[PDB]
């Protein structure tokens, strides 16, 4: 069958990847051991067991330390569960040169392993961040290598973006641009949310007081759900990872989607509300509900793609699209007036107990290219030059390995997909 | 004699083959288990025309499976009708197809293909005497699309002196369904105007309307869709599978329906088309079903005939009726609204008839239009295209299985040729 | 009359012929405590062919068992029909034989051969009139290769009038199970090509596709892959024990199939071949039948048909049919593939028919082809052995044991030799 | 029948043989007392007990005292167990010139006595080590004097080699070339390990944090007992001791093969992971799981037995064979295309209680002659030449009746050896 590989590199990728496999578990039917299209993300063992089909690194050991010791653990074959010594250090040149150039190999092999056992190997998630020290150059790293081995298959990306006006890390800005430098020419399809947005629908939609890590990436979670549940479950009008690539990826460089997933609802503001199709899919196209800080209105969705779930019926799915293109506010691009594909799928998402979501008979996650995110990038970009000006913060980069003209190249190839987007839109 | 081999390729394909065999199935007394229990010797005379005989009279569909991926043919097989074909027939692989005609085609389609003819071989050798083949797919798809055309090829090459018909489901411009859409359909297209002798053009969007209007459906399912459309395609062969006044022949439709080589693209509709509740307002007469035959919001492609003339329809009839009252009201029709039916042919209409009902009514009726008004479908999806084309978006997914810009300029060329062959004969 | 003598030679030869035996006394109502509890008076008619009689209604296979180490024939004695055989037919040694045909031939072979050919003479003595001598062996091994091929030497001295055949397991190129493999085969076959009639060629790849294909057999047991040959091998027979329409003897078969001498190398096959669940989507048919037995798939030698032509085809029907439908079904076949029948002889095919189906069937068939195809075999044998003999590799095991270069050369010789015949008569 | 004798010689060989011992006894069902194919390695009493077909020699009391005092004890009859006054002194000449000149008299009576028991006497195991004193000298003056007494018999030698880089002994290296020197030109098959390798092991694939002798003398029992289970128990594709010299003794000289047993398990690792035969087979092949220091990819293996356990399919095994062949990297000698012997045995392997191995339905044992190990040699004799240099720690040697040439024939035959492989590879 067609059959899927996940990597979770970066505590928070890690994090998220905990999350996801809690809620697979929940969907299939699986419990905390192993115990009872469900082999795309879970192989069988002897008897009982089911192996997730899955890898864990991280050179903090903290980390996956946690995992070890968690309910959530003889789930998880220690084959899988890989750990370093020393931590990336919020330095892409520790991630990629030094300590990357090292133990890459033993992922691949287990990678490799892994793939042995998928006779329809449709391809492989990662999950990462633009901004940590493991997730802008270890990733990179391994998905030159994957390019290098198989190239032909299916590779995604979940990257966590820097939240334009928030920042975290100190060099957020260098890391990511370095990301891009590498990832841009290898991973075909990446699926982007910042953290900024997710508090902001938090508060506003679920009226949550107190924005943390755990619900946050419960909502990622359920987007990547819905994102395979067309792999993992029946449904009319059904989807493929490859599908994705030809949808949503009109020139090959331009491959940046954001996401969002409705409805977002409490336990109280579900019920004074019908949730109709037409309502979800409204809800979705609305400029707060995106998952990432980029308003839609300025600038021009090239290719989208909506993946309905649960109870639906494609009529009215249809009449919602179409009520769409009637409002002359969002706009889209002149030359692609097809500019949608439909996914729906008989299962019903499934939310996990102790957490922010209720029950919802119908929802959709909206993934879209647009003119409009590259305000982001050039925001980005501005960061990098400001700090770069200064060249603050570059002699722990220069020791690992590094150019002064890789940055500037950088800077170029940023540029270059700039006005790339300004074509496009134009 | 004059039986007919069927394909289901891609998802669509397979799905509303499943529908078609279940309807044949139920009006030919055949239950799931292969087994007759009908009440007629009608029942049995000519089921030869779809069914092979087994041991311990069980029948089994000359009808083959074919996906480029298994889930779709799984759920087949898990449904209720599912088990009553050969396991062998059903002929599938596991690498995706991507939305994309290049994979159905040059590649992933080009490795399964013989192992599909094979099958079709076998079938013919196990035909007293060779009709044609029926095909369902999409246009709009990869598998429907790019395999299905390659098949096609491929059978008119080893059978060409056979009928070839198909039933493709085509893109709708007001709601489209994959954003890569005006690519794979007019790709397609391109190779079905050389090579079948008819392809009968449905578009969800007509469907739905009809589903809305007549059948007072507020919530249509695909299910429901895909009955419409079996209906559409029993009623096409009834006149080789059973009795009649005046009798039809599959080539003998396609000589009446067919001018001129190229124009072969039929609207179907059919009669007649209520509610359960606007039933008792109304008899059953021939008159009142050819006014609903004639009724546009009966018509299951995406025109206004009205917009346009019939070159040329073909009517068949089923239950007991006076030919003279039909020929009558037929004559009646074009009497009156002469200037919808080109004046280069006298006796507009074709009239077919069969002495048996479908089951639970007393009559019915199946309609094929060939129109040039549908030039109307063939633009708007050429203006699609043409624009995407202008901008070269989306073409490294295929520039990159091979394909150059002179064959997409080829297939533009064609298309514009068949609306100027249609601009001619208004 | 025309009885026969049976000797497994060999650990691959002598668990063959357990499954043989098995088979054969189901077929003829013969129980595992040698007591008869048949149905019908034509399953004893010619039970003498492979069986005497005792006192007390017991019967017993003129069966002889001869292996170099004790351990199979231990094991063989141990199963359910082992305590059938007459206790003093086990002829066997403890030193063992290296996968060495100079052991098995030359040496210690030797030492045991005499104690064989008594009893043999024995058993020619209490036939009314011996026809043959059927063995079973490998190619590959010493026991097999190097004893086998010496006994059928003695045999023939003795008995150069009678029919001999021989049931041969031969290397397959893709995955070869020993070292020495070549080596071993090579030196039988220069043997065998003088001193027998017949030998029906089976490779263990060409059984394994077998069963993955047609039969669904996910994990082949050893023990149903020598129920396949067994099969092959009562077909061969069944016209000896058993009446018929049109008959066939040993000898006419051999008469039909030799052309030349020494070509006298057979592919087996066999029909019907299905799984438990792909049989009641097909009937049984004298066209399906031949359909089955001409299908690549169904060989058990390890070659393409198709590159080839078939210079002789027996084919033996079980089963109440139609001469005349058989016959017509083998000209239209004839016909349709006229170039993959070699011109020379009119009548490609000869037929024989039993008027007796095997238990739990109603028609069966086997099928014997004799091809020049089956050169590409005996090339990709001579090459193997030829490139270690190029590096004198393993050769000190041999020539310790007396045999020269010199033998080795006239081996390879009379191997190309036999296939510049096959090229000739291409 | 066909049945075995042991011989363990040198502290590290008894150590080696309690555990294969144990091993034994556990299989087929035997007591610390002898209470209860097993009389390859085990004669019978007059009732009640059974002894160990064996013969246990060292110089030093102490490692046969503590024997005697064990749990394994009574099991032995002393008859078996012998002992000298003054041990070898981690040399040669002491070995084989002085204190071996005395008591190997008795030694070969035993063993002569032992044999007028065996009715089948296959042959023999010896167990010793490249590195004692007591095992280089020794051990090759009974080899000899076997050679003189039987010739014709099998014989074996478990040979644990010397570790590259870790050293134990200080004359190490001359012991182990001296032992080369007078082996070579008698066993005909040698089995050999290094301890380096076995640490490695216990470390990666079984999380062992402790590397100590009786859980590695207990791997070598596994690996000791799958060698022989072919002779000890039932299975299609059977093996003889003699069958492996036929199959890895390409070249008479040449006879020295590298082992590996997988799956090399622990408790947890087992769940988590399938077990299947391809699998298992492709550990077996991995760099890492070789059991000497010797990368696979510096040369190319000359011929290649592999002894699979318990449940276990010919056909699964072939197809993965031929995976393996198909792989680029793992490369094999030109002139040798069939490098594969397969042996299958429905017995599976039993773990001895407190020990490292866990429960698997399936294993293999891999035996393989390469011109990669050729390295090792080389080293082996640099490290020698570094020594014979100074000319130091030889003023042991020369007391105890030696010459100086002698090492250089030593060295010299070496040298040609090397130049063999060399030759081989090219
Ligand atoms: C009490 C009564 O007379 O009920 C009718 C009925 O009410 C109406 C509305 C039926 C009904 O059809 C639908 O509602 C419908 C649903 C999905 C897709 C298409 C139609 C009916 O369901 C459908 C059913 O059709 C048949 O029985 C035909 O043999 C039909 N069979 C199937 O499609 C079929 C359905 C399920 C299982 C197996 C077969 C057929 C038509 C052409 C060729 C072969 C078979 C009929 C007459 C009726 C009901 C039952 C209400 C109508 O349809 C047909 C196909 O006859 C819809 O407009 C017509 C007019 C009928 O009067
Ligand atoms: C319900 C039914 O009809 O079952 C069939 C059946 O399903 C099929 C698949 C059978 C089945 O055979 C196998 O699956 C098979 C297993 C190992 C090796 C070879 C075959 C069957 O097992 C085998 C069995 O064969 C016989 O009974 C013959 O007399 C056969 N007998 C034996 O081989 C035999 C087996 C066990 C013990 C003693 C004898 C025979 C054939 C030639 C000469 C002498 C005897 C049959 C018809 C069937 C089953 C039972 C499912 C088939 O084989 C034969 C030999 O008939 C496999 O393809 C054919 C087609 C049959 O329809
Ligand atoms: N959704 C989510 N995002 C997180 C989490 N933890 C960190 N991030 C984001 O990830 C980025 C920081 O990267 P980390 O993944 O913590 O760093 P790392 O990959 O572990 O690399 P090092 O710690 O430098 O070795 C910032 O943009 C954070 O907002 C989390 O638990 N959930
Ligand atoms: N596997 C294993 N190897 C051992 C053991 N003891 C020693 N060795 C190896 O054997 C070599 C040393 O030889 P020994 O067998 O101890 O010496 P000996 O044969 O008793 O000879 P003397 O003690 O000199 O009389 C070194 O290569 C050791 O690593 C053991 O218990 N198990
Ligand atoms: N009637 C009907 N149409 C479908 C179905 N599934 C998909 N379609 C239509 O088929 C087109 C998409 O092609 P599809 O067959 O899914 O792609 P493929 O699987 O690559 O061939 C769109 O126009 C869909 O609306 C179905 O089950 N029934
Ligand atoms: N069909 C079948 N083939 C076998 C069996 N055992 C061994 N073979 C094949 O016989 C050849 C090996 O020769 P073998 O008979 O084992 O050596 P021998 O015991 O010295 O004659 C290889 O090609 C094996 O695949 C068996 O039980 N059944
Ligand atoms: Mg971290
Ligand atoms: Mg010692």
């Amino acid at each position: 069958m067609r059959e899927c590989i996940s990597i979770h590199v970066g505590q928070a990728g890690v994090q998220i990847g905990n999350a996801c496999w809690e809620l697979y578990c929940l969907e299939h039917g699986i419990q905390p051991d192993g115990q009872m299209s469900f082999n795309t993300f879970f192989s069988e063992t002897g008897a009982g067991k089911h192996v997730p089909r899955a890898v864990f690194v991280d050179l903090e050991p903290t980390v996956i330390d946690e995992v070890r010791t968690g309910t959530y653990r003889q789930l998880f074959h220690p084959e899988q569960l890989i750990t370093g010594k020393e931590d990336a250090a919020n330095n892409y040149a520790r991630g990629h040169y030094t300590i990357g150039k090292e133990i890459i190999d033993l992922v691949l092999d287990r990678i490799r392993k892994l793939a042995d056992q998928c006779t329809g190997l449709q391809g492989f998630l990662v999950f990462h961040s633009f901004g940590g020290g493991t997730g802008s150059g270890f990733t990179s790293l391994l998905m030159e290598r994957l390019s290098v081995d198989y190239g032909k298959k299916s590779k995604l990306e979940f990257s966590i973006y820097p939240a334009p006006q928030v920042s975290t890390a100190v060099v957020e800005p260098y890391n990511s641009i370095l990301t891009t430098h590498t990832t841009l020419e290898h991973s075909d399809c990446a699926f982007m949310v910042d953290n900024e947005a997710i508090y902001d629908i938090c508060r506003r939609n679920l009226d949550i007081e107190r924005p943390t890590y755990t619900n946050l990436n419960r909502l990622i979670s359920q987007i990547v759900s819905s994102i395979t549940a067309s792999l993992r479950f029946d449904g009319a009008l059904n989807v493929d990872l490859t599908e994705f690539q030809t949808n949503l990826v009109p020139y090959p460089r331009i491959h940046f989607p954001l996401a969002t997933y409705a409805p977002v609802i409490s336990a109280e503001k579900a019920y004074h509300e019908q949730l109709s199709v037409a309502e979800i899919t409204n809800a979705c196209f609305e400029p707060a509900n995106q998952m990432v800080k980029c308003d839609p209105r300025h600038g021009k969705y090239m290719a989208c793609c909506l993946l309905y779930r649960g109870d639906v019926v494609p009529k009215d799915v249809n009449a919602a699209i179409a009520t769409i293109k009637t409002k002359r506010t969002i706009q889209f691009v002149d030359w692609c007036p097809t500019g949608f594909k439909v996914g729906i799928n008989y299962q019903p998402p499934t939310v996990v107990p102790g957490g922010d979501l209720a029950k919802v008979q119908r929802a959709v996650c909206m993934l879209s290219n647009t003119t409009a995110i590259a305000e982001a990038w050039a925001r980005l970009d501005h960061k990098f030059d400001l700090m770069y000006a200064k060249r603050a913060f570059v002699h722990w980069y220069v020791g690992e390995g590094m150019e002064e003209g890789e940055f500037s190249e950088a800077r170029e190839d940023m540029a270059a997909l700039e006005k790339d987007y300004e074509e496009v839109g134009v | 004699m004059r039986e007919i081999v069927h394909i289901q390729a891609g998802q669509c394909g397979n799905q509303i083959g499943a529908k078609f065999w279940e309807v044949i199935s139920d009006e030919h007394g055949i239950d799931p288990t292969g087994s007759y229990h009908g009440d007629s010797d009608l029942q049995l005379e000519r089921i030869n025309v779809y069914y092979n005989e087994a041991a311990g009279n069980k029948y089994v569909p000359r009808a083959i499976l074919v996906d480029l991926e298994p889930g779709t043919m799984d759920s087949v097989r898990s449904g209720p009708f599912g088990q009553i074909f050969r396991p062998d027939n059903f002929v599938f692989g596991q690498s995706g197809a991507g939305n994309n005609w290049a994979k159905g085609h040059y590649t992933e389609g080009a490795e399964l293909v013989d192992s599909v003819l094979d099958v079709v071989r076998k079938e013919s050798e196990s035909c007293d005497c060779l009709q044609g083949f029926q095909l369902t797919h999409s246009l709009g798809g990869g598998t429907g699309s790019g395999m299905g055309t390659l098949l096609i090829s491929k059978i008119r090459e080893e059978y060409p002196d056979r009928i070839m018909n198909t039933f493709s489901v085509v893109p709708s411009p007001k709601v489209s369904d994959t954003v890569v859409e005006p690519y794979n359909a007019t790709l397609s297209v391109h190779q079905l105007v050389e090579n079948t002798d008819e392809t009968y053009c449905i578009d969800n969007e007509a469907l739905y309307d009809i589903c809305f209007r007549t059948l007072k459906l507020t919530t249509p399912t695909y299910g429901d869709l895909n009955h419409l459309v079996s209906a559409t395609m029993s009623g096409v062969t009834t006149c080789l599978r059973f009795p009649g006044q005046l009798n039809a022949d599959l080539r003998k439709l396609a000589v009446n329906m067919v001018p001129f080589p190229r124009l072969h693209f039929f609207m179907p509709g059919f009669a007649p088309l209520t509610s359960r509740g606007s039933q008792q307002y109304r008899a059953l007469t021939v008159p009142e079903l050819t006014q609903q035959m004639f009724d546009a919001k009966n018509m299951m492609a995406a025109c206004d005939p009205r917009h346009g003339r019939y070159l040329t329809v073909a009517a068949v009839f089923r239950g007991r009726m006076s030919m003279k009252e039909v020929d009558e009201q037929m004559l009646n029709v074009q009497n009156k609204n002469s200037s919808y039916f080109v004046e280069w042919i006298p006796n507009n209409v074709k009239t077919a008839v069969c002495d048996i009902p479908p089951r639970g009514l007393k009559m019915s009726a199946t309609f094929i239009g060939n129109s040039t008004a549908i030039q109307e479908l063939f633009k708007r999806i050429s203006e699609q295209f043409t624009a995407m084309f202008r901008r070269k978006a989306f073409l490294h997914w295929y520039t990159g299985e091979g394909m150059d810009e002179m064959e997409f300029t080829e297939a533009e060329s064609n298309m514009n040729d068949l609306v100027s062959e249609y601009q001619q004969y208004q």
